[PDB]
């Protein structure tokens, strides 16, 4: 399809203010704008982004006004600039994907006949990494809806150019960044993964005790779905496994001791040096 | 009664005049 | 006077530790 | 205490063989509790005794901060009718404890006796002994004045060097070296004929005598000249003359503003109401000056926020703090942001662990002049007492900030803490 | 129905409830792994076959309350043993 | 009538935007155009910035037909913010960051208009990762040199907090114009979104590399180790009596023990002890 989406820093960034030019309401202010990119392979790649306008109702999920006309403007106006950069979707604040979009996709794929969206969390008040990405596929099921259209997950992450790194790093100093100093970076990453691990299992769990408890229909799939998960997570308590935890954990210790007698010989070699040429210089001096 | 008075700032003067002791290797430290 | 001794090696004992403190946060930093 | 009263009252050396335990135990102490129990049988030892020495009781008693201990002790003295020992504490009390406490201890004492109510309520008098001794024993030099003379700049040695003249005759009412040239003061384009006309506010320090005619010359009022920054600093420099002397100078400046123009005559307005009244807590002045606040001006921010962070100095009122800390995060400029942080950093005056909590809500906060901000009240709450928890924190949190412009004031703080013992400041 | 602890299942069993020949077993499950429901394999020295994986099927209400009670068994030692790294190491982490 | 002691507000996405189209043009001078407004008399704040087509020659940078500016400004109405042109900015690629003879020729002409307009000169080849170079520079009236140009009321934009520099003041710097000094506002909804774009989910948290490339990378750094301290012996023993003064001039070749055993430390634990406490999360956390 199209494999993973990569995010230059100047989107992501020209997001938030968008947020905060006509989000002084701030309560469903659904910001929709338009990305700009080129797919140079399956991989893609997206750098600039514009404004379009969006108004839309607090209920009535079927109201709302994607403008064409200043869509074809600013496209022709920055073509007139940049006439490398092609259209490739549409960006969303929204924190949760809704159930109009789908409509806006739908209405937009004429400009672009793979329009990915990235949903964009303003306010990541969740830990972990925002911009994911979403693109439009057929979901023919067997219960017998002929088919629909409700997307699926793409891999993205944020990618770096060689002059928005500078920039990007140069506002980084309101933060100390310990990513140098190794051997802690990488235990605040497993906790980073253990906090992610439990919120989503949060999740999980939240939504299989609302279906289960009455409330909301029994869904005939993801519970047979995730059946499978539980199929997974071998027996720790297996012999041959345990067998081979231990014969590997010792050659992890091997290298480990070897490298502490080989640190130990050089703090040795740093005293006597320092005593040595201290006291013969004490010698001198006095 | 008086002499308990006597060793116990003996203890804290050790403590005091190890710390001391060993501050300085830091302060040499810091300003290299 | 022994009273003045006392109180005072208590207060550099529990002031050492402040510099020993404070000295240990500035030589991290300033590697990073 | 139990045993320490007998062995304190057991036969011993009346004179400072029993009168050093109270500086020994003043100054090592661990808290605030323990330090009032200790203190609380010290006023007894000096009272039951057959020669109650009544002038070392107020050190005693202003720790101790009882307006019923002091109106007891004047109601025992006024009938004993020993006016020898009486004013004495009357001039100690002004000349150490605070006016809140002189305010609220007056109508305990006035509910002979008359002209000493106002020897403690005024100082008017005892402004007066320090103005003589300055004017009589005065020994200034303008020999140096000429030295100084020679540099010519359009910066600060021309225009702010009238600020420097004003430190050397600073009280003493001599302006004679000032008044000697006309053209020397005409070199600066509309700030420094700020300091210019503050400048005379310094010189009369205390002078009550000289009123309103004394600056009459340079009045709004009064000659209107065509620059009206003049009029702006004439009263900025009256408010300077009463330093906490908030009489007649508060009512002319509450009214002086009531009916106030651009924003430069009310800068030097707002600054002579903050000065003229500290540490009051007048509410005239606090929504007088909170509409100044919410005028919503960047020029007037370093007007308002010093002023309402002096009236309240202390008050540690829920009403100010939570206006200001909360005015302090959403207004877009400089001004206002760098004049509110001495500002919310004045309601805190040494309440020790009273003012934890809204350095802990502060220091965290992203605004770096909201950080200036906390490191200043971790330079006020704790200040006196220096203890390890404040130092360490001072001396951490910005010592290893990562931004420059908090740490500049950051250590600049530390000198609040340790001016009680001086001698191992240097060392660290 | 056995909950993975011993998938395992012997040919006896596997001939007394399906009310199959002793020398017939094997076929059946090849027919099964011919398909790809069944994912096993199958030992001749021990005549066992092991199991590996089970097509999903479809799920009532009492085991949704046993999944979420399994789940809810997994969802605790996250929190509990994140609990042991961020306890034992402060100044590491910072 | 006084130029107080100023200050120059810019935003993030300004200064990302101005270094990727400064980079992008790199070896000439390219344009732009500053959006923003002045918040108070103290103060100018630059909220946005934007491009514009343009036609470079070898020395000089020209403007195309500016319908796309006045249209351009037009539509930026519509959505959202609707500011004014507060100032201009241009590219300086290995020069001294500086304005020169006809970059002040232009700036009369913006200045014509409204008297707060600021000049601003990026250069991508001297910036750096840490530090971009920067400038704003504001027009002085050539023709009032006995006068002072600012009063300077206070000590912010002086010496304090920067330092003239030695080019700037050849090519002009405090003659015939001045320079204002920078800072970074950052509002909280970006201050909370730029410091997380680095980390990643909880897939890379916990994964185990592989453990035949784990083992082949341990022996081969134990086998290099192995030549490395069998040279470190000769460096001891040899420690000719001379004193490091020289001994610092005899290293300065191709001479490498005593410094790359500490590394190699360094290497083998922060890769072998995360590796082990990743497994025993692995191990105790699913069951």
């Amino acid at each position: 399809a199209v494999q993973k989406v990569v995010v230059h820093p100047l989107v992501l960034l020209s997001v938030v203010d968008h947020f905060n030019r006509i989000g002084k309401v701030g309560n469903q202010k659904r910001v929709v704008g338009v990305l700009l990119g080129s797919w140079q392979k399956k991989v893609l790649d997206v750098s600039n982004s514009f404004a379009v306008p969006f108004d839309e109702d607090d209920k009535d999920d079927s109201v709302w006004f994607l403008d064409h006309d200043y869509l074809e403007n600013m496209y022709g106006m920055f073509k007139k600039v940049n006439a490398r950069e092609r259209i490739v979707g549409w960006y969303h604040t929204g924190p949760k994907l809704h159930k109009n979009d789908i409509a806006i996709n739908e209405l937009m794929k004429r400009y672009c006949p793979n329009s990915v969206l990235v949903i964009i969390d303003v306010k990541p008040k969740d830990l972990g990494l925002p911009t994911e990405a979403y693109i439009s596929v057929e979901e023919v099921h067997d219960d017998g809806t002929p088919t629909s259209k409700t997307f699926e997950h793409v891999t993205s992450e944020i990618g770096a150019e060689e002059a928005e790194e500078v920039g990007v790093e140069h506002l980084l100093r309101d933060i100390k960044d310990t990513t140098v100093g190794t051997l802690s970076q990488r235990i605040t990453n497993q906790v980073h993964g253990l906090k992610g691990l439990n919120s989503k299992l949060l999740d999980i769990r939240s939504y299989l005790e609302k279906v289960a408890t009455g409330k909301l229909p029994i869904n005939h799939q993801i519970i047979y779905q995730l059946q499978d998960v539980f199929n997974l997570l071998p027996d720790v308590s297996l012999q041959e496994f345990v067998k081979a935890f231990y014969l590997k954990t010792n050659d992890q210790m091997v290298v480990v001791y070897l490298a502490s007698l080989i640190r130990s010989v050089v703090a040795l070699h740093n005293l006597i040096n320092n005593k040595i040429a201290n006291r013969d210089a004490e010698k001198k001096e006095g | 009664l008086r002499q308990y008075y006597l060793s116990k700032i003996e203890e804290l003067q050790l403590i005091v005049n190890d710390k001391s002791q060993n501050l300085r290797r830091l302060q040499a430290q810091r300003n290299e | 006077d022994l009273y003045s001794r006392y109180k005072k090696l208590q207060q550099e004992l529990e002031f050492l530790e402040v510099q020993e403190e404070y000295i240990k946060d500035e030589q991290k930093n300033l590697k990073k | 205490l139990d045993v320490f009263e007998k062995t304190i009252l057991e036969s011993n050396d009346v004179p400072g063989m029993l009168a050093y335990s109270l500086k020994l135990c003043m100054s090592l102490m661990q808290n605030k509790q323990f330090r009032n129990k200790v203190l609380r049988v010290l006023v007894k030892i000096y009272m039951n005794l057959e020669k109650p020495d009544f002038i070392n009781v107020c050190q005693c008693l202003i720790f101790l901060d009882d307006p019923q201990a002091v109106s007891d002790i004047l109601e025992k003295l006024v009938k004993e009718d020993n006016l020898l020992m009486a004013y004495q504490i009357c001039f100690d009390l002004y000349e150490s404890a605070s006016q809140q406490f002189l305010s609220s201890v007056i109508q305990n004492l006035r509910t002979d006796q008359t002209l000493k109510m106002i020897k403690i309520l005024s100082g008017e008098m005892a402004i007066e002994l320090h103005l003589q001794f300055l004017i009589r024993n005065n020994n200034t030099d303008l020999m140096i004045l000429k030295n100084t003379k020679d540099a010519v700049r359009n910066s600060v040695c021309h225009t702010a060097t009238v600020i420097a003249n004003s430190f050397m005759h600073c009280g003493t009412t001599s302006d004679q070296f000032l008044r000697d040239n006309l053209e020397w003061l005409a070199r600066a384009t509309n700030w420094a004929k700020f300091t210019a006309t503050a400048s005379l506010g310094v010189i009369h320090k205390g002078h009550e005598k000289e009123a309103l005619q004394l600056m009459a010359t340079y009045l709004p009022k009064d000659t209107s000249p065509g620059s009206a920054y003049q009029e702006g600093g004439g009263l900025y420099a009256l408010g300077l003359i009463h330093a906490n002397h908030g009489g007649d100078i508060i009512d002319y400046l509450l009214n002086q503003l009531k009916n106030a123009s651009n924003d430069i005559v009310r800068h030097g307005g707002s600054l002579g109401l903050g000065l003229a009244a500290m540490g009051t807590a007048r509410q005239d002045v606090y929504d007088l000056l909170k509409t100044n606040l919410y005028q919503d001006d960047a020029v007037t921010g370093e007007a308002a926020g010093l002023a309402l962070g002096l009236v309240m100095l202390g008050s540690k009122n829920a009403q100010a703090i939570e206006d200001m800390v909360g005015y302090a995060q959403e207004t877009q400029h400089e001004k206002i942001l760098r004049g509110l942080a001495v500002g919310i950093a004045l309601v805190m005056y040494g309440r020790m662990e009273e003012a934890d909590a809204l350095i802990e809500s502060l220091c965290r906060d992203k605004d770096p002049i909201l950080r200036r901000s906390g490191m200043y009240t971790v330079a006020m709450a704790y200040c006196g007492s220096g203890n390890n928890k404040a130092i360490r924190r001072l001396l951490h949190v910005a010592v290893s900030d990562v931004n420059d412009d908090v740490r500049r004031a950051a250590v600049e703080s530390l000198g609040f803490i340790l001016f009680r013992t001086p001698e191992q400041c240097p060392s660290v | 129905t056995r909950p993975a602890n011993h998938r395992q299942l012997t040919f006896e069993e596997i001939a007394k409830s399906a009310k199959i020949t002793v020398n017939e077993v094997e076929l059946l499950v090849m027919k099964a792994l011919s398909v790809g429901l069944v994912k096993g394999s199958i030992d001749e020295v021990d005549k066992r076959v092991h199991m590996t994986w089970v097509q999903p099927r479809v799920l009532d209400l009492q085991q949704i309350k046993g999944m979420k009670d399994r789940l809810e068994f997994w969802c605790t030692d996250v929190k509990s043993m994140e609990m042991l790294v961020e306890h034992q190491a402060h100044d590491i982490l910072t | 009538a006084v130029d107080t002691a100023e200050q120059v507000y810019i935003s993030s996405l300004a200064l990302l935007k101005m270094l990727k189209h400064g980079r992008a043009g790199v070896p000439m001078e390219v344009m732009g155009l500053m959006l923003g407004e002045f918040v108070d008399d103290y103060t100018v704040r630059v909220i946005d910035v934007f491009a514009m087509p343009q036609s470079g020659t070898g020395v000089s940078v020209e403007a195309v037909d500016p319908v796309f500016q006045a249209k351009m400004l037009d539509m930026l109405k519509q959505t959202g913010r609707p500011e004014m042109v507060v100032g201009w900015y241009h590219s300086h690629p290995g020069f001294g960051c500086w304005l020169s003879g006809v970059d002040i020729n232009t700036q009369q002409s913006f200045e014509a208009l409204s008297e707060r307009a600021v000049a601003v000169v990026v250069d991508p080849i001297q910036s750096v990762k840490g530090k971009v170079v920067i400038d704003a520079f504001r027009l002085i009236n050539a023709n009032m040199m006995v006068l002072g140009h600012e009063p300077r009321q206070t000590t912010s934009n002086l010496g304090h907090l920067n330092k003239p520099s030695i080019q700037a003041l050849i090519h002009g710097l405090n003659r015939h114009y001045y320079s204002i000094t920078i800072n970074y506002r950052k509002n909280e909804l970006e201050q909370k979104m730029l410091l997380n774009l680095h980390k990643k989910s909880w897939m890379e948290g916990l994964t185990l590399q592989d453990y035949s490339e784990h083992c082949k990378h341990n022996e081969s750094v134990v086998k290099e180790m192995l030549e490395l301290a069998k040279n470190y012996n000769k460096a001891v023993e040899e420690e000719d009596k001379m004193t490091p003064e020289q001994l610092a001039i005899k290293n300065v070749g191709k001479q490498d023990p005593k410094r790359h055993l500490e590394e190699h430390v360094d290497v083998l634990m922060t890769s072998n002890i995360v590796q082990c406490l990743a497994a025993m999360l692995d191990t105790v956390v699913f069951k």
